[PDB]
Order: C-alpha cells, then structure tokens, then sequence
C-alpha cells in the first residue's frame, strides 16, 4: 500500500524478509523511508535523526509502533534512546502526569518497592 | 618441575562412552540371563561396580529372587552414574543393590521414599 | 495511544529502559507493575562486570559515574594507590556510596594498575584507584571472605572458612586473596590443597568490608568459572620475555567474555626492574588480549602458581610441599578470571 | 521419582578399573610399545582414544613413532583421568596425544608451561 518499488528500503526490516523468501498508510512509512535512506548510552545519538524525530509524541509513539512491527532495529533502537533521553532526569510521579499514566497500585505497595530500592536517591 | 594434567570430565565421557558400547552390543563380554531375560554388559564395568560380580566374575544366571525390573535400572546406573526410580520399584532396586552390593550408592535415597 | 504504548506494549517498555541507566532503572521500577517486571527483567540480564577507573581522585569520579551505570552492583572491588588514600572517612564515604545490600570490598596498596574505563580494548596503565562493580551473576556466587589477626588465637575454626564458601564448596573456582599489614601464609595455605585458582599478593591495609592484619579476599563460587594463570618470575626481565610469557597465557585459551585480567605484580619490580622500558606487562597484556581490563597491584609479596582451571580440566603442578608451590616474591602474576556465559 | 546422582561412581569405575589392570586381572588386550608391554581392556582403550577405537573394533602393536616414555603417562590419564608431565617426556607425550588423538585432554597444557 503506497509503497516505494526499490528494494533497499526494506533491506533493514526483517519481517518483509520472512514472507519475501502493514499497519496504516499515513506518513509513518515516508518518515520510515526517509530514516533508511539517511556500554549502551544514548548520549551519542546521531543529528540526523535526533532533528528528524522532532515530531509530537503520538507520531513518535505511531512510528515506535511502526517500527516495532517492521523490525527494523535501527529504528527502534533511536525512538527507544529518544525516549530513555525524555525519561532520564525525571521522578516517578513527573513521569506518570508527563505521560497520563493511571494508578494501579496499593500506598503500601509503593512503600516497599521505592524502600527496597533506595541506594538511588543517594547523591 | 612436573605438571600435572587434572581431568574432571574423563571418567563421566569414559562412562557415557562404555554405556554407548552396551547400547549398541560393541566389545560387550558379559552375558546376565535375569527371568530368561538377556542382557550384555561389560565385565570390567561390572567387577568394578558390584563387589558380588567382581567375585563371581574373577554367561552369569542371576538367582530366582532378584528381578529384571530391579536390574534393569541398575546396570543404567552403573553405566551412567545416575539412578531412575519409581514408587513401584524402589523396594525391588532397594533390595537388588543389597545383593549385589553396589558401591557408590547411599542408601539415604533409597529411604527416603521408604 | 501514548500511555497504550507503555502500558501494552512491553517489548517496548524493555527496549527503552534498557538505555535507562540503573539508578533511574531503579527509579522507574516503582511506575508501574508491567514497569516492575520490565525492570526486574532488564536487571535479569545485567551480568557484565563494569569498571569505574581513575586515571583523592577515584572517590568523587565514581560519584559521577554511579549515573552513568547501567548494573546495579552486589560485589564491589575496588582499590586505592596509597598515599592518595591514606585515612578511614574516605572509606567511609565510598562505603555510603553504594547500596545496603551491596557487599564492599575495599584495598589499599602501593601501586596500581588499571585501564581507562568504557571499553576494556583501551591501552592499561600502572601506577588514584579504581573499581570493580561484580553484579549479582546467575551461578557465580562471589563473597568477599575476611580473616582478622586474632590477639590471642592463632588457628582458624573449619566453620568460619565453610561459612565464607572456601572449604565444603565444591563449585569454588577463584580465590583472591590479599593480606594487609603482613598469618597470610597459614590461612592461603589451609585451602591451597584445592582445585582452585589462588591468585592474589600482600597490600597496605584494607578500606571497606561491610588497621590490624589478616586475609581480605574473594571467592568465585560458581560452576561457569574458567580461570589461568602464569607466574613471569626473574626470567621474565625483558619486553620478548614479558611476550613469550603471554603467549603461554593465551595458550590457556581462555574466553575473553566476561573476563578480567588481574596481573599481581611487584611492588619492587616495572619501571625501576625493566632496563629503559615501562608498561612492559600492560603492553604485552593488550597485545595479546585485545580486551579482558586489566587490573590488579603492585604487591609486596605475590601468591599464586601456574595453573588453569576450567569446568572441564585443572593443571596444576605436582609440588613436594603444598604451600611452597604458590607464595612468590618479585615475581607477576596474570589470573584470567571469567564469570561464564 | 527421585532421580540420584553419584558424583564419584565415574571416578570410582575408573580407580577400579587402573587397580583391575594393575593387578593384570580380567583385561583382555596387550599393547607392545618399543617391546614393553601393557595389560589394559578393549572398551576402555577404544573409549579413551580415536586410533585404539579404529583398530580394536573389528578384531595391537603401535608404530616406531610411540615411544614407551609417552605412552605410559597416556595410558595412565586413560585409566585415571590425570596426566602426568615431566620436562624430558612433554614433547614425546604431546606427539602421541596428537597421533592418537586421546580425548579429554587439551592442547593448552603442553604450550603454556
């Protein structure tokens, strides 16, 4: 659907090349064609795509998703290392009103689980 | 200055080599005939293993009251160092290792389903 | 879709806090029970050993790079030139540093040889300090042993030793062992009759286990271990020598994944023992072990033999008596721990 | 079902079997190395080694390149499991150890001495 004839664009995916031996059709696939034509920190993320992915969040989450389904570990890898930089530097409680997440949890619960680990809140 | 080449896995890929041996009926000496039942094994193997067959070794009719269901497993375990037992037959292994005297086992596996 | 992406997709929930170092991995642990578990798998898979060096310097440098860690430790080794150290607050301090349940282990010795952290291809160097932050491995069961000068006993109960993992431990591979203010003899010699790599040296003093004399060490239980070593005694005074020595090293043919190469030198011997050369062993370490980081001292006195010990072989040598074999002096030792796969 | 495991019963079979063919008692095959002979078992030269399997399956004098000096230690790691090196015998025992190509015994102990 939409999609380029070339065949190098689709050498990185790895779930095209099951069924060569599609999720939507909007422009997630033209920002994934135009990622593959151009210790584990991610302070060294490339420029190229650090200024590519400058999109909202839902269209970097759309293209996360779309990566993931393409298998493309690249891409993946970049969303994944964009989104680590957003999280670092933030609490618990800033991450979850950053990203609307709902409490599912009991007070006590978060009692132990922030108790058993508190070697990080040492400076 | 003399070294010493230390191997902890000789014995287990000697073992496992011989029981290929009897598996496949290659350089097998011994005859056990059990209930009419015939089974090859290594003499060597077995005057190691159980004081009894060293003695009558140095074609063997095992007596009426053994069991091939508790002989079967212990030439197993002979060959291979390990020992499979069910709730039926650990009594009949129990006491097959009592007559044959069958060194490196502990009796403490044998009670403790007892 | 934002929060679905988080809260259904967990494949991807893992893939972005595997970026997330281990105090904001521990931090991000309490958002959510998917976070829980994603966390709790990522640090599943965190068994690679990570070093902080310093080319006092150390103390505050792995205060900055404890952000920048992706393990969460449960064995520290780490260990401290001495007149940089030297002077118990600073141990202090780098005990605070690390978590409760974290076993320290701390050393003071003349000298030091370490390499630039990051990647353990990059060049050693001998001399500051450095660390050594041991993760709790799958199998590998690393607890740091002491044994302290009594005043007025002199034997040591076979409980104390059982209980540390030296003695009725059949899966014990490694044992480091450093003795400060040097008893060492008696204590090296009452386990030295084991299938064991004994690796180690004499040091000045010992800074943190969570003054006086005794036996500060390490034992790598565990069934993956596959250690060598080699002892570059006086034959070994020159660079060609130093690589013949290495050579027979590498003939151990030990893997170089999750290993650490710790050299136990001399104190008394390098720059002052080889003729117009430095970083003679060093060099010849990274020539033929591209990787494997480099650590160790440069001891008083050295214990160890020429021995390898795998999960399938041991080559010790056949000695008259069973301690004469190991303690050395002006001598190296290169022990090539490694922690499985 | 309990399933035991001996962690000496192969260790065990092996001491037996060097004490059986050191008392020469129940062994069935003869090897003449430089005129010397030795007294040991088919399935356990055949199991211990890639040459002594070849020859002894289907039926043993070994060629002049098997010096008694290193076939002793050999036979020796074969009937129990450890090898013994001196500074004289090393490049005789690693010749045969790779003419025979003796299982269980790695390479890494002859260089790195």
């Amino acid at each position: 659907e939409i999609f380029e004839v070339d065949v190098e664009i689709a050498k990185q995916s790895v779930t095209i090349k099951t069924m060569l031996e599609p999720n939507v059709n909007a422009a997630i696939l033209k920002k994934v064609i135009q990622w593959c034509t151009h210790e584990k920190r991610t302070d060294d993320i490339p420029v190229w795509d650090q200024e590519f992915l400058k999109v909202d969040q839902g269209t970097l989450f759309e293209l996360i998703l779309a990566a993931n389904y393409l298998d493309i570990k690249g891409l993946l890898d970049v969303t994944c290392k964009t989104v680590a930089n957003m999280i670092k530097g933030k609490t618990p409680e800033e991450i979850r009103k950053t990203f609307n997440i709902k409490n599912d949890f009991t007070e006590e619960e978060e009692a132990q689980v922030r108790k058993e680990n508190q070697w990080c809140e040492e400076k | 200055s003399v070294f010493a080449y230390e191997s902890s896995v000789h014995s287990t890929n000697v073992l496992l080599s011989l029981n290929d041996q009897r598996k496949k009926d290659v350089l097998c000496d011994v005859t056990i005939f059990v209930e009419g039942q015939r089974f090859r094994a290594h003499r060597s193997v077995l005057a190691a293993c159980s004081s009894y067959f060293h003695s009558r070794i140095v074609n063997i009719t095992l007596p009426e009251e053994v069991t091939v269901k508790g002989f079967e497993p212990l030439i197993q375990f002979a060959y291979t160092a390990k020992l499979i037992l069910s709730k039926e037959n650990v009594d009949e292994v129990c006491k097959c290792v009592e007559f044959l005297s069958v060194h490196n086992i502990e009796e403490s596996c044998f009670q403790f389903l007892k | 879709r934002s929060t679905f992406v988080l809260s259904n997709l967990a494949e991807v929930v893992e893939r972005v806090l595997t970026f997330l170092p281990a105090k904001a991995l521990l931090r991000v642990a309490c958002v959510c029970r998917l976070w829980r578990e994603c966390v709790r798998r990522v640090l599943r898979t965190h068994r690679s050993v990570t070093w902080i060096s310093a080319g006092h310097c150390l103390v505050r440098v792995v205060a900055e790079e404890l952000e920048n860690v992706r393990i969460l430790p449960h064995t520290v080794l780490y260990m401290a030139d001495s007149e940089t150290f030297i002077s118990m607050e600073t141990a202090l301090a780098l005990e605070k540093l690390f978590p409760k349940q974290c076993q320290v282990l701390g050393i003071v010795t003349p000298g030091i040889v370490v390499t630039p952290m990051g990647s353990g291809s990059n060049r050693p160097q001998e001399i500051s300090g450095f660390a050594l932050l041991f993760p709790q491995i799958e199998g590998i069961k690393i607890q740091p042993f002491h044994f302290i000068k009594d005043p007025k006993n002199l034997t040591l109960e076979r409980h104390q030793l059982t209980e540390v993992g030296l003695l009725d431990n059949p899966e014990l591979r490694v044992v480091l062992v450093f003795g400060y203010n040097c008893y060492l003899q008696q204590v090296v010699s009452t386990f030295s009759d084991m299938n064991i790599i004994l690796a180690g040296g004499q040091v000045d003093n010992l800074s943190s286990l969570t003054d006086a004399s005794g036996v500060v060490g390490l034992s790598f239980s565990g069934h993956r271990i596959q250690s060598a070593t080699v002892l570059l005694n006086e034959d070994v005074s020159d660079e060609k020598t130093a690589e013949a020595a290495m050579q027979r090293l590498k003939a151990a043919n030990i893997p170089e994944h999750n290993t650490i190469g710790f050299m136990f030198a001399c104190v008394g011997r390098g720059f002052q023992y080889y003729r117009a050369k430095g970083n003679v062993e060093a060099d010849a370490f990274r020539k033929f072990f591209p990787s494997v980081p480099l650590f160790g001292f440069f001891g008083n006195g050295e214990i160890g033999c020429d021995r390898i010990v795998t999960g399938n072989f041991i080559l010790r040598k056949c000695n008259e008596v069973k301690d004469d074999d190991l303690f050395h002096s002006y001598t190296t030792i290169m022990a090539l721990i490694h922690l499985g796969s």
